[PDB]
This record gives structure tokens, C-alpha cells and sequence, in this order.
RNA sequence: GUGGGAGAGGGUGGUGGAAUUCCCGGAGUAGCGGUGAAAUGCGCAGAUACCGGGAGGAACGCCGAUGGCGAAGGCAGCCACCUGGUCCACCCGUGACGCUGAGGCGCGAAAGCGUGGGGAGCAAACCGGAUUAGAUACCCGGGUAGUCCACGCCCUAAACGAUGCGCGCUAGGUCUCUGGGUCUCCUGGGGGCCGAAGCUAACGCGUUAAGCGCGCCGCCUGGGGAGUACGGCCGCAAGGC
């Protein structure tokens, strides 16, 4: 057991799942969660509620490691990314900041047919 | 909208071709690394067009960002 | 490319009389300069096509001027040709 | 002959010796490539927007030279051979274009 | 001719960062993925998510436009070189040297062919999972050619403004890109919109003509049979005229 107490919280949000990895200041994960980590299975994972549960789980799991304050990073644009942020926001865990890191390419790789009409 | 400020009106005479001048150049990027549209820069077609290249140069040189993470959110 | 120096050299060289910039002789000369330079450019860069069109056009112009010259003064024509080393 | 500007970003970590050696190698390269130096601003250590070679900083040289164009590219190539040279940007000079004056 | 201008016009070499994938390492645990819902698939040989390092290929976010350039096809990170066109000012030179153009010659998106390479992502065909009455499809997981490079072929197209080229003539208004000027504005070259006169079957066009004229080329002659058959020419072939 580490007992970090100052850390990072990554919210990875897609239209399918939301998944929350909580690392330490050097970015190594500690605990994590997701719609699947909680009981959810199908499309129900990409729920905003599912998200909330995931966030809170990650947060409590991380409390166990004695974490207190955390910087947030948000990647991906998905249902209940924001809900994840709310959850974390009052988990009792302190959010010292949010940041949106969602990656975009400068047009490198051809998307799948699903994603075309843009490259 | 974007009537809040025109980046051109902010400062006076400067060399649109100076890719080494960071303090002024930064003014034309956004919170993200993005180059501000004409709406924001208040430049002309030609002006803006020159700014583009000079800025890119400054990026490659390492003085300006290609991209920035978004704070708050 | 072609420095204004080289250009002048060829102009004064072909001018019919001092101060003649635009006579058939001069034109044809300049044209030949541009032409050879572009031909050399296209010996390498065999893949640069648009330039090539440029050259088709240059050549057309040259041949039209020459045609005109022969029509008007076959002496001046023969002379110019001999000098430039044209007729391919 | 044409007027260019040679931007050189080299390793910030360089101790005096090694840096004088670099600058030396650059003088040499320039000469061998036939570039006369009209002027130089040595800006030195400054903070890069993005890390280059895993270095948050970089050391900046700027020359303005007159050199035969036929050789310009070669010069750049030479400048880059140095491990210590992280960025080389050579531009054709241009008169300043202004806004608001 | 001289002095200038803008430009993803072309070619060669270089180079930059973002992302994807893969490899290496750390930390970490039971799921990830995906959908209408799912399943196949992937993961305890530790995936997903996260940090670090590395390899490789392809394309260039913002700027970016209602924009620009090009004869067209088409052209978009940045840098240098090599190079085509074009516009403006001066009104300096030549003195009708002009226009068009059957044939010829060249260029010609994608796909496709040949010989080498390359191969990250995508993805015909194919292999699967679903859906369905069936589903040789739509959706999902894979995936080969191909997509990329070189060289040589192919010569098509809703190759579209479905509008051949040139010149003269016939209200304006408005927005715009780019020159020049005595720079409220004027003037020249493009790109748009609305509209005089006029045209048009109509819709619409209208100084970017689809108006008024002259010159030259191409083409049409009811629908189908048919872009077929036959012949010829070209092509390695597919196939093209
Ligand atoms: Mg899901
Ligand atoms: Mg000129
Ligand atoms: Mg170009
Ligand atoms: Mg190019
Ligand atoms: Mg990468
Ligand atoms: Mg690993
Ligand atoms: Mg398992
Ligand atoms: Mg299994
Ligand atoms: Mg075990
Ligand atoms: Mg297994
Ligand atoms: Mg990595
Ligand atoms: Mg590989
Ligand atoms: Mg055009
Ligand atoms: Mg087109
Ligand atoms: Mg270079
Ligand atoms: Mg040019
Ligand atoms: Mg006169
Ligand atoms: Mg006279
Ligand atoms: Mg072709
Ligand atoms: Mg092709
Ligand atoms: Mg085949
Ligand atoms: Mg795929
Ligand atoms: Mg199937
Ligand atoms: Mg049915
Ligand atoms: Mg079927
Ligand atoms: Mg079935
Ligand atoms: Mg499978
Ligand atoms: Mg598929
Ligand atoms: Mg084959
Ligand atoms: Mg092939
Ligand atoms: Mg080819
Ligand atoms: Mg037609
Ligand atoms: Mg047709
Ligand atoms: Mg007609
Ligand atoms: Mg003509
Ligand atoms: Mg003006
Ligand atoms: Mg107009
Ligand atoms: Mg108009
Ligand atoms: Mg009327
Ligand atoms: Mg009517
Ligand atoms: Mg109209
Ligand atoms: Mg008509
Ligand atoms: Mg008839
Ligand atoms: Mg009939
Ligand atoms: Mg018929
Ligand atoms: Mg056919
Ligand atoms: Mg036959
Ligand atoms: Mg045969
Ligand atoms: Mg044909
Ligand atoms: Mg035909």
C-alpha cells in the first residue's frame, strides 16, 4: 500500500463506456473503475449514471489509499463525462482543477467508414 | 459575436513577418494552441494569411505551441 | 533563373539599334533564352508538366515571330537564325 | 547571392567549452558553404512551448547571411549533422510587413 | 522592355508536430469493445484506462473562407532550390507579327494492369457475429488486393457551369480576393449575389450572357435495339476510340 494523498484523475468518456483511472502525480494508476467495473454490462455502461457510479467507485477506492486532492483530466466526448466530473467533484475528494485533453489529430489516419465524412 | 476584443486593436505597429517575436505572436493563439480566426484577430485577408505562416514557423522553431490543453472545463 | 544582367546582355546583343527592346530579333532571342533554360530544367524534372506547357507556348510564340520575320525580311530572318543557332 | 536568416536551436545543457565548439563548427560550415555573415543575434537559452529532444529549454542562435542559393540546402544539411543541433531553420529574408502604423 | 504584386500552379530535396498501430518498460485490475439490443472479438500468457521510451507509415488540425492557383484532371504543415502562368504601373520598343483550329503531339480524377518496393490507418473480395421470412445487404468483429513510392501502362468520368475559343457592343446595385491612384473614393484584373435592356418553352441567364454581333472548331436530327454487332486502330490485360 502506497498512501499517496495527492493525485490525478483521468475520465475517459466514450458513447459506450465511461472509465475512470486514478493515478498519482507521476501518472501511475492506483485504482480505477468503469461502467463495467460496476455491475453494468451492455449499452447501460455508457449511461451518465453508470458514469457517476464509476467515478464515485474510483474515488472511494482511492480514498482507501488515503488520497485527498486530485487534478482532473477529461478525454473523449461522451455521455456523462460531465456526470463523472460532478461525482468526483463531491466525492469528498477535492478537485483542484479540471482540464480537457481529448486528443485530436492534424489529419493523420483515415477513419473507419463509421467516422468518415471527415478525416 | 466576438466583439469583446480585436487582437489587432490591442497593440500597434509590429512586424507580421517576425516569427521570432513570441510575446506578440502568442496573442493570436487561443486558450488551445489554435490560431485565432479573423473574427478574433481583426486582421485582413492578406494580413491573416501572413500571420498563419509566421506563426507556423514560430511553432516549428519551438517558440509557440502546436497545441494546448484546455484549463477549467 | 535569369538575372537582369543576362537579360540585358542578350537584349543589347540583339537590339536592331541602340534602345531597341521589342524588335522581332530581340523577342526571338529572349524567347530562345527562356526556352533553352526551361528545356534544361525539364531534362531533369521530366515529371514537371505544367512548366512543360509553358514551354510549348514559348516555342509557339518563337515560331510565329520567326514565321513573320521570314515573311517580311528573309535576310534578317536567316541572320537571326544563324546567330541563335535555331531551326533545331 | 541571396539574403537568408539561419536559426539554430541547440542543446541548452551545453557547458561553455562544448557551446564554443558548436558555434565554431557553425562558423566553419558557413564558410565552407560560402556564406558571409551580415549580422547575428545570439538569444541564448529560452523556454520552448513544446519539449524538443526531451528538453524544456533550447539555446538560440540567429544569423543573417548572404550566400549562394545553389548551396543553401547543403548548408542546412551540414548544420544538422551535429548531435547538439536540435533545430535548423533557414529562411529567405523579407522586408518587414506591418500592421497598425 | 522596365519596375513591382498575389497565389494549395508544377518539380526536387529536406524537415515539423498531432493522432493511429506495434514493440519495450513502469504502475494497475477485471474487464474492455461494440450495438437498437447484442454476439463474434480482445483480456489472468494481465487487456482496457494511465505515465515513460522506441519503431513505422500515412495525412496535414487551427489558419480556412462565401477564399486563392491552374487549360483541364487538379493543387493545402513548414523550409530551400528549380520552374510555369498571370495581373498592375510606365506608355519605352517591334509594327497586324492577329483569331480559330480537322489531323498530329502532349496532359488527363479514381479504379485498374506490369516490375520492383512499401504497408501504420482504411478496406473490394473473403472469414465471421447479428438482424431478417430469407439477408449472398444495411449494423458488429476480422481481413487480402488496393490505398502509399518508383518506373512503365491504361485514356475513362455527373472529366459539370451538364454552358467550345477569341474580339466588339449593351443600366446599375452589392459583397469579396488582388494590383495601382490625387486612397470620401477612383481606376484595372478575378470570385459571388441582385437586378436595366434584351433572351428563354419554362426554370432561369443578364458586362463571369443563356443579350446584341462577327470568325473558326466540335456536336445534334424521335424512343428503343445500342454505345450493341461487324470492320479497323490502340491496349500486356481489363478494355478504349
Ligand atoms: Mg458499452
Ligand atoms: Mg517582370
Ligand atoms: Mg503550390
Ligand atoms: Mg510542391
Ligand atoms: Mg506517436
Ligand atoms: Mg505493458
Ligand atoms: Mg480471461
Ligand atoms: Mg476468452
Ligand atoms: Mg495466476
Ligand atoms: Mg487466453
Ligand atoms: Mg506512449
Ligand atoms: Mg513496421
Ligand atoms: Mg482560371
Ligand atoms: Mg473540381
Ligand atoms: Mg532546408
Ligand atoms: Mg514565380
Ligand atoms: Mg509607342
Ligand atoms: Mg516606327
Ligand atoms: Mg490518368
Ligand atoms: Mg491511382
Ligand atoms: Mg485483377
Ligand atoms: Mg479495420
Ligand atoms: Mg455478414
Ligand atoms: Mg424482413
Ligand atoms: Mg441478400
Ligand atoms: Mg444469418
Ligand atoms: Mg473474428
Ligand atoms: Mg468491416
Ligand atoms: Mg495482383
Ligand atoms: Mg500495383
Ligand atoms: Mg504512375
Ligand atoms: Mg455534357
Ligand atoms: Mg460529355
Ligand atoms: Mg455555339
Ligand atoms: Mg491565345
Ligand atoms: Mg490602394
Ligand atoms: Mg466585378
Ligand atoms: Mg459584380
Ligand atoms: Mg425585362
Ligand atoms: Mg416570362
Ligand atoms: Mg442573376
Ligand atoms: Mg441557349
Ligand atoms: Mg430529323
Ligand atoms: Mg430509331
Ligand atoms: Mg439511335
Ligand atoms: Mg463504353
Ligand atoms: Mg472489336
Ligand atoms: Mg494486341
Ligand atoms: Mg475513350
Ligand atoms: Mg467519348
Amino acid at each position: 500500500k502506497r498512501q499517496v494523498a495527492s493525485g490525478r484523475a483521468y475520465i475517459h468518456a466514450s458513447y459506450n463506456n465511461t472509465i475512470v483511472t486514478i493515478t498519482d502525480p507521476d501518472g501511475n494508476p492506483i485504482t480505477w473503475s468503469s461502467g463495467g467495473v460496476i455491475g453494468y454490462k451492455g449499452s447501460r455502461k455508457g449511461t451518465p449514471y453508470a458514469a457517476q457510479l464509476a467515478a464515485l467507485d474510483a474515488a472511494k477506492k482511492a480514498m482507501a489509499y488515503g488520497m485527498q486532492s486530485v487534478d482532473v483530466i477529461v478525454r473523449g466526448t461522451g455521455a456523462g463525462r460531465e456526470q463523472a466530473i460532478r461525482a468526483l467533484q463531491a466525492s469528498g475528494l477535492q478537485v483542484k482543477s479540471i482540464v480537457d485533453d481529448t486528443p485530436v489529430p492534424h489529419n493523420g489516419c483515415r477513419p473507419k467508414k463509421k467516422f468518415r465524412k471527415a478525416s | 459575436p466576438s466583439r469583446k476584443a480585436k487582437v489587432k486593436a490591442t497593440l500597434g505597429e509590429f512586424d507580421l513577418r517576425d516569427y521570432r517575436n513570441v510575446e506578440v505572436l502568442k496573442r493570436f493563439l487561443s486558450e488551445t494552441g489554435k490560431i485565432l480566426p479573423r473574427r478574433r484577430t481583426g486582421l485582413s485577408a492578406k494580413e491573416q494569411r501572413i500571420l498563419a505562416k509566421t506563426i507556423k514557423r514560430a511553432r516549428i522553431l519551438g517558440l509557440l505551441p502546436f497545441t494546448e490543453k484546455l484549463v477549467r472545463k | 533563373p535569369i538575372t537582369k544582367e543576362e537579360k540585358q546582355k542578350v537584349i543589347q546583343e540583339f537590339a536592331r539599334f541602340p534602345g531597341d527592346t521589342g524588335s522581332t530579333e530581340v523577342q526571338v532571342a529572349l524567347l530562345t533564352l527562356r526556352i533553352n533554360r526551361l528545356s534544361e530544367h525539364l531534362k531533369v524534372h521530366k515529371k514537371d508538366h505544367h512548366s512543360h506547357r509553358g514551354l510549348l507556348m514559348m516555342v509557339g510564340q518563337r515560331r510565329r515571330l520567326l514565321r513573320y520575320l521570314q515573311r517580311e525580311d528573309p535576310e534578317r530572318y536567316r541572320a537571326l537564325i544563324e546567330k541563335l543557332g535555331i531551326r533545331g | 547571392m541571396r539574403r537568408y536568416e539561419v536559426n539554430i536551436v541547440l542543446n541548452p545543457n551545453l557547458d561553455q567549452s562544448q557551446l564554443a565548439l558548436e558555434k565554431e563548427i557553425i562558423q566553419r560550415a558557413l564558410e565552407n558553404y560560402g556564406a558571409r555573415v551580415e549580422k547575428v543575434e545570439e538569444l541564448g537559452l529560452r523556454r520552448l512551448a513544446y519539449p524538443i529532444a526531451k528538453d524544456p529549454q533550447g539555446y538560440f542562435l540567429w544569423y543573417q547571411v548572404e550566400m549562394p542559393e545553389d548551396r543553401v540546402n547543403d548548408l542546412a544539411r551540414e548544420l544538422r549533422i551535429r548531435d547538439n543541433v536540435r533545430r535548423v531553420m533557414v529562411v529567405k529574408s523579407q522586408e518587414p510587413f506591418l500592421a497598425n502604423a
